[PDB]
């Protein structure tokens, strides 16, 4: 289980025991996780919302292989402390899924 | 093509009439899986917020351990922690499909 | 198509019109209802639907098949409310509310 | 014979007719008398009867007639996603489209043949009818725009109104449009 | 003529005829003699030979047949929805009514006329054959609404005893018929 969220803040993560990566570039936290897809990190990576939103596409193209490592947009902290906007994120999630901008 | 006579004629209609169920067996099968999507998509939303939540409790309480103590005190700790590894994925075979569960193995009282 | 001005009032019995939509309804999504059971299952159903494809199990085992004995528009009616009742109450939805709370189960 | 459109004999008469009024049969299961449907009906006599219609009926006639059939179809275009996604379930906007497009299918359309006063009906109570409908639409959509809320529009006594303003005898509808139309009018100033 | 039985020949036959027997053509393709066409043949005569059936055969052999179409005619609707969605998205008790009609179509109604044993079949033996099937048939769905795999059902070394059953002689097939039906408690006992 592996993180890419934050420089230090991940540190806690690490302290959860979980292991993970931080770099605070983009291209390079990208690239350890395409070595974490070659050499599968225990099948779930955290990646920051407000740096990648869309981790998986890139991945999917560089591992046509399954899923086993899942990506999740995991939060990032300093946005945690105002709001989630939960409500948007399904609203994109659903027109992800559809296309259409159906609320439930 | 098919050469046409008389009998080929209702083996086309025969045919069709199997499209034409079939046109609306799958438009029943969409129904079901839209009623099973807004059937999770509330759960998944639920799960997050409760995920929001325990964030900002684990966030506050990381910034004040490492506040109140030094950051390399953390540093050493977090860098001896056993890497809570085996962590793997098992089936959930539905729809023939087998989806990825996660479950960990946490050695955490130790 | 010469139905309606065949049973009625004074002509058989009040309800038979009714009766007879509404077992129709009733078996015409019951059929498809097998087909959409074929793909998913009987765990991932309703529990109206369920219902529905026993009541289209049972419809076409009792109504239809008959025999050679013989049935009387009375018991051919009771037969189908104890198969209507097989239905949820208040599904029963192209009957009027008096047939409903007189000849149920 | 086949109910397929296709022979010849449908097809002379179609070429030769110019009108055609498409009798469905599921829209009298679903209880919808006439049955009339008006998404495969077509008429080409309108733009022929556009004068008559200024110097008879009325002088706007034939922009709230075409508005009524861009209502029609948009109902019918969205149905789609209605069925799949849900009732309530779209926008603001939507939703009001549907609802709009229903009380015109359960109000101007639907027509009860037997009754006393509902099976004649002439141009000025058509006109009257389209007119109340379309005024709802046009206020309760800039109404949606500015500070309502969908479900505060709807329950509102000019629906009982508008829908039971096709049982009005032909003399007393004069009496009846003006008082509905300041009462709708009113009922959206107040707070809709 | 042209293999088509809208013919005039043809259709002022098959209202004379009792006992009508399509052969198609792609079911003799591939080779599957004798090639009755099931969903369009007919027989009426089903209904005055029950009681020598139930007298010359055994007791239960009208139910036992009766069971035998009713599992084809189960088996021909759910063709429907295995050419259109596929042999996957599909329930295991509906493929086992597949792979059960599939063993009938290849255990009980194929049968080559140039064998030694298997051309002359007494219906005693074919009573057999559909009995094995019908245990066979009973015991699966009660194993299956119980509760296991299908691949581990139909890996079985029982139903390659049924598919063998045919090729034994008459001469000694009771007993064979009972080594069988032993033997298909004792492959659902273990599961």
């Amino acid at each position: 289980m592996a993180v890419i969220a934050d420089p230090e803040t991940a540190q806690g993560f690490r302290l959860a025991g979980l292991e993970g990566y931080g770099a605070s570039s983009a291209e390079e936290a990208q690239s350890l996780l395409e070595t974490l897809v070659e050499r599968g990190g225990y099948a779930l990576v955290a990646v920051d919302e407000a740096l990648l939103p869309d981790p998986e596409r890139a991945v999917e193209r560089l591992m046509r292989g399954r899923d086993l490592p899942v990506l999740l947009p995991i939060a990032g902290l300093k946005e945690a402390f105002q709001g989630h906007d939960v409500e948007g994120y399904m609203r994109e999630l659903v027109r992800k899924t559809i296309g259409f901008d159906i609320k439930l | 093509q098919v050469s046409p006579t008389r009998m080929n004629l209702l083996q086309r209609r025969g045919q069709l009439r199997l499209a034409q169920k079939g046109v609306d067996l799958l438009k029943k099968k969409r129904d079901a899986l839209v009623a099973e999507f807004f059937g999770l998509v509330r759960e998944a939303m639920e799960a997050r917020k409760a995920l929001d939540q325990a964030a900002k409790e684990a966030y506050a309480a990381l910034l004040l351990a490492q506040a109140f103590d030094g950051p390399e005190v953390v540093a050493g700790a977090a860098l001896g922690v056993p890497p809570l590894e085996g962590v793997e994925a098992e089936v959930e075979n539905v729809w023939g499909s087998k989806v990825p569960r996660l479950k960990a193995t946490f050695p955490d009282g130790a | 198509r010469l139905m309606n001005n065949g049973v009625g009032k004074g002509k058989t019995r009040e309800d038979h019109k009714q009766v007879s939509d509404q077992l129709y309804s009733a078996y015409a999504n019951g059929v498809d209802i097998r087909k959409l059971v074929a793909i998913i299952g009987e765990d991932a159903l309703t529990e109206n639907d369920r219902r529905y494809l026993q009541f289209a199990d049972a419809f076409e085992r009792f109504f239809i098949n008959q025999g050679q004995q013989n049935r009387s528009i009375e018991e051919s009616l009771q037969i189908a409310w104890a198969l209507l009742s097989m239905l949820p109450q208040g599904e029963l939805k192209r009957i009027s509310k008096d047939h409903i709370g007189k000849y149920y189960g | 014979p086949g109910g397929d459109m296709s022979e010849p004999v449908t097809q002379s008469t179609l070429r030769i007719v110019g009108a055609f009024w498409r009798l469905d049969a599921s829209l009298a299961f679903r209880r919808h008398f006439p049955a009339i449907n008006w998404n495969g009906s077509y008429s080409l006599f309108t733009s022929a009867l556009d004068p008559w219609y200024r110097e008879n009926v009325a002088e706007d006639y034939p922009e709230l007639r075409d508005a009524i059939s861009e209502l029609l179809q948009r109902e019918a275009g969205l149905q789609e996603i209605v069925q799949l996604v849900g009732p309530d379930a779209l926008q603001d906007a939507e939703r009001l489209v549907i609802e709009v497009g229903r009380i015109i299918r359960e109000d101007f359309l639907q027509q009860n043949a037997y009754h006393e006063v509902d099976a004649y009906c002439s141009m000025k109570k058509a006109y009257g009818i389209m007119k109340m409908i379309l005024a709802f639409y046009k206020e309760a959509e800039a109404a949606i725009k500015r500070g309502v809320s969908i479900d505060e529009i709807l329950q509102l006594p000019v629906l009982e109104r508008i829908g039971r303003a096709r049982y009005v005898s032909e003399e007393e509808f004069p009496a009846y449009f003006e008082e509905a139309m300041k009462e709708i009018q009113g009922a959206f100033k107040a707070l809709a």
